[PDB]
């Protein structure tokens, strides 16, 4: 579980590049499992991410 | 009335768009795999 900004949950899926895919988290070839996203601007809020 | 460049004699790696460039909402490739530009030469590029 983590938090992003919605232009980078588009990279949480395999074969993917980016800053969110290369430096900071990956997912291997063969991944089993499930992805989900939701919206939370209510709660997160401030410049501590 | 669209534009077109010829880009040529030139090294290009994406990492230079990390670095202050706005993020990218659509990002899709169809001939070749994202993973895999920065190990090629293309004989010809062109930008619409
Ligand atoms: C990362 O981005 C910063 C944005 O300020 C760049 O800062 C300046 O960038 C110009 C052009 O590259 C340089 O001529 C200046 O000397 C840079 N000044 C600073 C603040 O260092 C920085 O160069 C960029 N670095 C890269 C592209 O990795």
């Amino acid at each position: 579980y983590f938090v992003v900004k919605g232009d980078d949950v588009r990279q949480i899926a395999p074969a993917q590049t980016g800053v969110i895919a290369d430096y900071n988290y990956k997912l291997p070839d063969d991944f089993t499992g499930c992805v989900l996203a939701w919206n939370t601007k209510s709660i997160d809020k401030g410049q501590g991410f | 009335a669209w534009g077109r460049m010829r880009i040529s004699d030139c090294v290009a790696d994406y990492s230079v768009l990390y670095n202050s460039t706005s993020s990218f909402s659509t990002f899709k490739c169809y001939g070749v795999s994202p993973t895999k530009l920065n190990d090629l030469c293309f004989s010809s590029v062109y930008a619409d």
